[PDB]
RNA sequence: GCAGAGGUUCUAGCUACACCCUCUAUAAAAAACUAAGGACCACACGA
C-alpha cells in the first residue's frame, strides 16, 4: 500500500555536454508529470548561479544609447554579457570588472578570471571592437542569486541569467513494465550554461527538493 | 420563451459565482494558471449506444 | 484534469473550436446556467451541510 | 447477379473483402508521432494471430501450432511481447470509410495501446477528411515483404506530404495547433516582459516558463537563423529582431534553414501551410516532417496552456 | 529503423524500383540465410534492406552481381 | 403508500377514490431488470417509501432514464470548454477519471442468448451436461444438467448450456461478451 | 535556504481540513503544493468496500424482498463507505439489521480495529418488519482506483469497484507569509475534502514521503 | 501409411494442401506435423 514502482534511471544521453536527456522508464501513472514539473520549476527559477550581468556602465550616459568606437550595439554587449556563464565565485559578491579589448571580436579571455571567477566560456565573445586602441565594456558577472531576475526589478542594469538551465523540457509518454497499466515514463532535455553538467545540474535541483521535504519525512 | 442571458447573469450573481461565466482556471498536471479565464459550468451529457 | 481556485476538478474538457462553425451557441449557454444552477445547489448544501 | 453492385463483379470482384483487417472508432493520441498511430492491444492480437504464432513457433515457446493457438486464447503475457515485436515494424494500412482521394488509405507503425479504439495521429486527420464523431476506420495488415516494403515506401503517412491534387500540403494543422500557434505568434501593445532583451529562444523559453514575460510580449532578442544561399551548405546569420516572446519559443521548433520572416508573422492557417510548404520545398521530406510533428506538440501545448475558451460575454 | 524512405529514393529514382530491389533483399535475408550487411539495431528484414539501401551497399546491380556471383559458387560446390 | 418494495409498490387508496365494492389497494409490480429492445436495462426504482401521500396521476416508481417522475437520459456532468494538449481534437470529448470512478455514465447491457435443441438426424442434440472434451472448470460452473447457474459470472469464450452433437454444439459467451446471468 | 512546517493543522470539519505550510520561499511554495496536490488526489493509502456478499442474493442485478433499493444499489451506496482500518489490511465486516427504518453504517457490526468514519451515511431502506437483511462487506487497502473487472470465487460474492482515493477535492493557496524578518516568504495552504478516513498531517507526510523516494531515484548512486 | 495396418495426442486427424512414426496381421510403444455450413429482402442507426 506504500510499495509504488521507483523509477530507474535508464538511459542519460549527453548530446552534447551542455545538453542531456535523461530518461526513467517505470516512474507511476500520473507521476512522470508531477516529478517532471517539481524539477523544471525548480532548477528554472531557484537554482542559485553566479551570473551578475548588471555591471559598472562605462563611457555611456545611458544603456539604451551606443558607445562609439565598438561595431557591436550597447545592447547586443548586454546580451553576450548576460550569456557568459562564469562559474560559481567563491565570493558571492561581484567583485570583477575589466575592461582590456582589442581590435575585431574581444572574447571573454581578455577579462581572466582573477580569484574564482573562473570564466566558463574563455571563446565566448563579449563584444567586436572596431578600433584596437579603444578598450571598453567587457566586466565580469559575479554574484550568486537564484533563478532568472529581469533588469526592471534587479551604472547599467542587464536582466540576470543566474539560473544555471538556459531549456529544460520535460516530456511524459506511456510505458507498460511487462504486462501492466501504462506508467508514465519522463525525458528531461536539459541544456546547461556550462557552469555545471546537465546531469549534476538535475542532482543540484533533486536535493534542493528532498530539503524542502526533509522535515516530513515520517521519521 | 426560455432564459435570457441577463437572467442567467443575474442567476450566477444569485450565486458567489462570477457574472462573467469565466472563472479562472489552473492547470491539472503543471500547476500553472491559465490565461483568459476559460468557461466552466454543468451540461447535461448524454453516452450514446454506439460504445 | 484542470482545477479551478477552489480546486474542484472539471470532469469533462470540450473543444471550444466546434461552437463557431457549428453554431450551436446554445451550449454555451447551456453550460453558463447549469453553472449558475449548480452555484445555487452548491449554496443549498453548505447550508445543509452546517445546521 | 451479373451485374450492378448486388451484381457480383461490382460485388466482389471489384471489391473483395480481406482477411487480416478490422474496424473501431477513431482517438486523436496527440502524443503519436506522425508516421506511427495507435493500435488496439486486443485488435492487435486478432489481427497479426498468424505472425504471432509463427514468431511463437521460432521461440519454441509453442512447440506445435495447436499449442500456438490455445496460447493466444490464453493471452499470457509471453504472448503480449510476442505481439509487440510482430508490432514493431509491419505498417497497417487505416482506410477511411468513404476512400475518395488515395490519402483514405495511409499506412502507420502500430504502437500498442491500451483502449479498444484506434489512434490516428492528428496532423493526418485532416488529410483522412475524417472526425472523431465516431469515425471507424478500417484496419488491415499488409503480410508479404513487398506489401509491408510497399506500405513502408509509399503508404505510410510521412512520404504523402503533399496532396496528390495539388501540390500543398494536405497535413495541414487544422484546428487546435493552429489556434495555439495563433495565440503564441501574436503581438500585444503592452504585457509583462515587454521591452526586454532576450540572449535566445531558450531564454525566451525560460522567461515564459518562469512566467516573468507572457507569450505575446514583444522583445528584443538575437535569432540565429541558417540561410540556405549556397547550395547544399547552412550559412548561420545572428541579429537583432523585434518580435515576440512566443514567436521566439517557435522558432527553436523550426529547423535552421528556413528563415525567421515566416515566424515573424501571425501564423493562422494558410501562413501555417505556407510555412510547411516552404520547409518541404528548401529542406528535406524527413526535416519537414519532423518540424510538422514538433508543430503540433508545441501547438497542442501552447494552446492547452493559453487556455482559450468560447463563452457568451 | 527507416520511418522515411526518401534518401533510399535518391539511390532509387524509380522508388516504385526501390521497393522491388529492397523485397528481393529482405527475402534474400529472411527466407534465405542471408546476413544482414547493415547492423540490425531490433529491426525487422524489410526495414534492415531499406537501410542497406539508404546505406548504398545493396542497390539493382550490386543484388544481380551477388546472386550471379552465387550462381558461380553453386557450380563450385557441384565440383 | 401501504408498502414499497424494489419488485413491487403497494398504495392503499383513498376511500373516495376506492369503489364501493372489492377496492381499496393498487398494486403495482415494477418490471425489475428486463431485456430491451435495443439490448439495454429496463429498470422500474422506487422513488416512494411507506406514508408518503401520493396523490393521483403521481409516478410511484422511475423508469429507465427517469429521476423522481422527470426525464433523466444522462448525467449532467463538469464541462470545460478549453483545447486541452489536443485530446479534443475535432471533436473529440476528454474524460477525468473521477467519472468512471463514481460509475456516472456505467451503463448495464442485456444480451440474451438463445441454445435451441433440435430434432436433427441420427438422433436429437442433447441438452443435458453430456458433453465430453471439455474442461472442468467450463464444466462448473454449468450445473449437472448443464444449464448455468443464476448468477454465475462468465467470459467470452465459456460454455452456459450442455447442448450435444447426436453421435461440441454447445452454446458459448460470444468473445468480447461477459457478465452475470441475469 | 529555508525548510516549511507543518505549523498549523486545523480541522475546519470531519469531511475537509486545512493544512498550512509556514516557511516556504518565493517559487518554492507553488511547486510544493502542485505536487502535493498531485501525488495526494493520484495516490494515497485508504480504505473501500471491494466484494459484498448479500446472504439472500445471487447476483448484483437483482431485488431483495423488503428492501426498497436494488441490490446493485445497495453496492453503489457501500462503494463510497467511509471506512478507516488500522492494523490487518483486510477486514470483514458484517451486517445484520432486521425490521423497519433504513440501515446505516452504524448497523454493522462493529470490530476492534475498524471504525466507521460516517455511521450516519444509509446504506439501503428496511420497508418490511418481517424481512431482514445479512451481509459480509470485505474492506482492504489499496491505491487509486480498481476497477471491478480487473481484480480477479462462488456466485455469492459479489466484486464491487474499488475507489481506494481517500481525499476528493484538493486545493492549495500560496499567500504571502507573515514572517517581518525576511520578506517574499509565502506560507503554503492545503485544504484537503477528504472522506474523513484519512488523518490530514498524515496524509501530508506520507506524501511528501512517496515524492521523497520517487525523488531519490534522480540524485546518483 | 516404405506397401498393408495401427497410432500417442492438442475436436477430427493415410489428402484438406496434408504429414510422420513404429509394426507384420493387429493393435500398441513414441516425439514432430493442419482450418469449418451463412443465401435474400425490409426497417433503423452510425459515420
Ligand atoms: N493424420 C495422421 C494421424 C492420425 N493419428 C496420428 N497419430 C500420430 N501420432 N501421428 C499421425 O500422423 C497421426
Ligand atoms: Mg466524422
Amino acid at each position: 500500500v506504500t510499495e509504488f514502482l521507483k523509477p530507474r534511471l535508464v538511459d542519460i544521453e549527453q548530446v552534447s555536454s551542455t545538453h542531456a536527456k535523461v530518461t526513467l522508464e517505470p516512474l507511476e501513472r500520473g507521476f512522470g508529470h508531477t516529478l517532471g514539473n517539481a524539477l523544471r520549476r525548480i532548477l528554472l527559477s531557484s537554482m542559485p548561479g553566479c551570473a551578475v550581468t548588471e555591471v559598472e556602465i562605462d563611457g555611456v550616459l545611458h544603456e539604451y544609447s551606443t558607445k562609439e568606437g565598438v561595431q557591436e550595439d550597447i545592447l547586443e554587449i548586454l546580451l553576450n554579457l548576460k550569456g557568459l556563464a562564469v562559474r560559481v565565485q567563491g565570493k558571492d559578491e561581484v567583485i570583477l570588472t575589466l575592461n582590456k579589448s582589442g581590435i575585431g571580436p574581444v572574447t571573454a579571455a581578455d577579462i581572466t578570471h582573477d580569484g574564482d571567477v573562473e570564466i566558463v566560456k574563455p571563446q565566448h565573445v563579449i563584444c567586436h571592437l572596431t578600433d584596437e586602441n579603444a578598450s571598453i565594456s567587457m566586466r565580469i558577472k559575479v554574484q550568486r542569486g537564484r533563478g532568472y531576475v529581469p533588469a526592471s526589478t534587479r551604472r547599467l542594469l542587464v536582466d540576470a541569467c543566474y539560473s544555471p538551465v538556459e531549456r529544460i523540457a520535460y516530456n511524459v509518454e506511456a510505458a507498460r513494465v511487462e504486462q501492466r497499466t501504462d506508467l508514465d515514463k519522463l525525458v528531461i532535455e536539459m541544456e546547461t550554461n556550462g557552469t555545471i553538467d546537465p546531469e549534476e545540474a538535475i542532482r543540484r535541483a533533486a536535493t534542493i527538493l528532498a530539503e524542502q521535504l526533509e522535515a516530513f519525512v515520517d521519521l | 420563451d426560455g432564459a435570457k442571458e441577463a437572467e442567467i447573469k443575474e442567476l450566477l450573481k444569485l450565486g458567489d459565482l462570477p457574472t462573467s461565466g469565466q472563472i479562472r482556471l489552473y492547470d491539472g498536471r503543471t500547476g500553472e494558471q491559465f490565461e483568459r479565464p476559460v468557461t466552466v459550468g454543468y451540461m447535461y451529457m448524454l453516452k450514446l449506444n454506439h460504445l | 484534469m484542470p482545477y479551478d481556485e477552489n480546486g474542484t476538478p472539471v470532469d469533462i474538457v470540450l473543444n471550444p473550436l466546434g461552437v463557431p462553425s457549428r453554431m450551436n451557441i446554445g451550449q454555451i449557454l447551456e453550460t453558463h446556467l447549469g453553472m449558475a444552477a449548480k452555484g445555487i445547489g452548491d449554496k443549498i448544501n453548505a447550508m445543509l451541510k452546517q445546521q | 447477379m451479373i451485374k450492378g453492385k448486388q451484381g457480383r463483379f461490382r460485388q466482389n470482384l471489384l471489391g473483395k473483402r480481406v482477411d487480416y483487417s478490422g474496424r473501431s472508432v477513431i482517438t486523436v493520441g496527440p502524443y503519436l508521432r506522425l508516421h506511427q498511430c495507435g493500435l488496439p492491444k486486443k485488435m492487435a492480437l486478432e489481427l497479426f494471430k498468424p505472425f504471432i504464432y509463427g514468431k511463437l513457433e521460432l521461440r519454441g515457446l509453442a512447440t506445435t501450432i495447436k499449442a500456438a493457438k490455445k496460447m493466444v486464447e490464453r493471452e499470457e503475457a509471453v504472448v503480449w511481447d510476442i505481439l509487440d515485436e510482430v508490432i514493431r515494424e509491419h505498417p497497417v494500412l487505416l482506410n477511411r470509410a468513404p476512400t475518395l482521394h488515395r490519402l483514405g488509405i495511409q499506412a502507420f507503425e502500430p504502437v500498442l495501446i491500451e483502449g479498444k479504439a484506434i489512434q490516428l495521429h492528428p496532423l493526418v486527420c485532416a488529410a483522412y477528411n475524417a472526425d472523431f464523431d465516431g469515425d471507424q476506420m478500417a484496419v488491415h495488415v499488409p503480410l508479404t515483404l513487398e506489401a509491408q516494403l510497399e506500405a513502408r515506401a509509399l503508404m505510410m503517412s510521412t512520404n504523402n506530404i503533399l496532396s496528390p491534387a495539388n501540390g500543398e500540403p494536405i497535413i495541414v494543422p487544422s484546428q487546435d495547433v493552429v489556434l495555439g500557434l495563433y495565440y503564441m505568434t501574436r503581438d500585444c501593445v503592452n504585457a509583462k516582459g515587454e521591452g526586454m532583451v532576450l540572449t535566445g529562444p531558450k531564454e525566451a523559453e525560460r522567461l515564459y516558463r518562469s512566467g516573468l514575460a507572457s507569450l505575446h510580449a514583444r522583445v528584443k532578442v538575437r535569432i540565429t537563423e541558417y540561410e540556405k544561399d549556397a547550395n547544399g551548405e547552412l550559412v548561420a546569420k545572428t541579429s537583432l529582431k523585434d518580435t515576440t516572446v512566443g514567436r521566439a519559443i517557435l522558432w527553436m521548433i523550426v529547423p535552421k534553414g528556413l528563415p525567421y520572416s515566416i515566424v515573424n508573422q501571425a501564423l493562422g492557417k494558410k501562413a501555417i501551410s505556407k510555412m510547411l510548404n516552404t520547409c518541404y520545398r528548401i529542406l528535406g521530406l524527413k526535416p519537414t516532417v519532423i518540424f510538422a510533428d514538433q508543430i503540433m506538440y508545441t501547438g497542442f501545448a501552447y494552446a492547452a496552456r493559453s487556455g482559450a475558451s468560447v463563452g457568451i460575454d | 529503423a527507416r520511418v522515411t524512405v526518401q534518401d533510399a529514393v535518391e539511390k532509387i529514382g524509380n522508388r516504385f524500383d526501390l521497393v522491388l530491389v529492397a523485397a528481393r533483399r529482405a527475402r534474400q535475408m529472411q527466407v534465405g540465410g542471408k546476413d544482414p550487411l547493415v547492423p540490425e539495431e531490433n529491426d525487422k528484414t524489410t526495414v534492415i534492406a531499406l537501410r542497406e539501401i539508404e546505406e548504398g551497399l545493396i542497390n539493382n546491380q550490386i543484388l544481380d552481381v551477388r546472386e550471379r556471383q552465387e550462381q558461380q559458387e553453386q557450380e563450385a560446390a557441384e565440383l | 403508500v401501504q408498502y414499497v418494495d424494489a419488485s413491487r409498490i403497494v398504495i392503499k387508496v383513498n376511500e373516495d377514490e376506492m369503489y364501493p365494492g372489492e377496492a381499496g389497494i393498487d398494486i403495482y409490480n415494477l418490471t425489475k431488470y428486463t431485456r430491451s429492445n435495443q439490448n439495454t436495462c429496463i429498470n422500474q426504482m422506487p422513488c416512494v417509501s411507506l406514508g408518503e401521500p401520493v396523490e393521483r396521476g403521481d409516478v410511484l416508481a422511475d423508469g429507465p432514464s427517469t429521476d423522481l417522475g422527470e426525464l433523466a437520459l444522462g448525467q449532467n456532468m463538469r464541462v470545460a470548454f478549453m483545447p486541452w494538449n489536443g485530446y479534443n481534437f475535432e471533436d473529440s470529448i476528454l474524460v477525468s477519471e473521477r467519472v468512471v470512478q463514481e460509475d456516472r455514465f456505467t451503463t448495464i447491457h442485456i444480451q440474451e442468448l438463445a441454445c435451441v435443441s433440435r430434432d436433427t438426424k441420427l438422433g436429437p442434440e442433447e441438452i443435458t451436461a453430456d458433453i465430453p472434451n471439455v474442461g472442468e472448470a467450463a464444466l462448473s460452473k454449468l450445473d449437472e444438467s448443464g444449464i448455468v447457474y443464476i448468477g454465475a459470472e462468465v467470459t467470452g469464450g465459456d460454455i452456459l448450456v450442455g447442448k450435444v452433437t447426436p453421435k461440441d454444439s454447445s452454446l458459448r459467451v460470444p468473445n468480447g461478451v461477459s457478465g452475470t446471468v441475469i
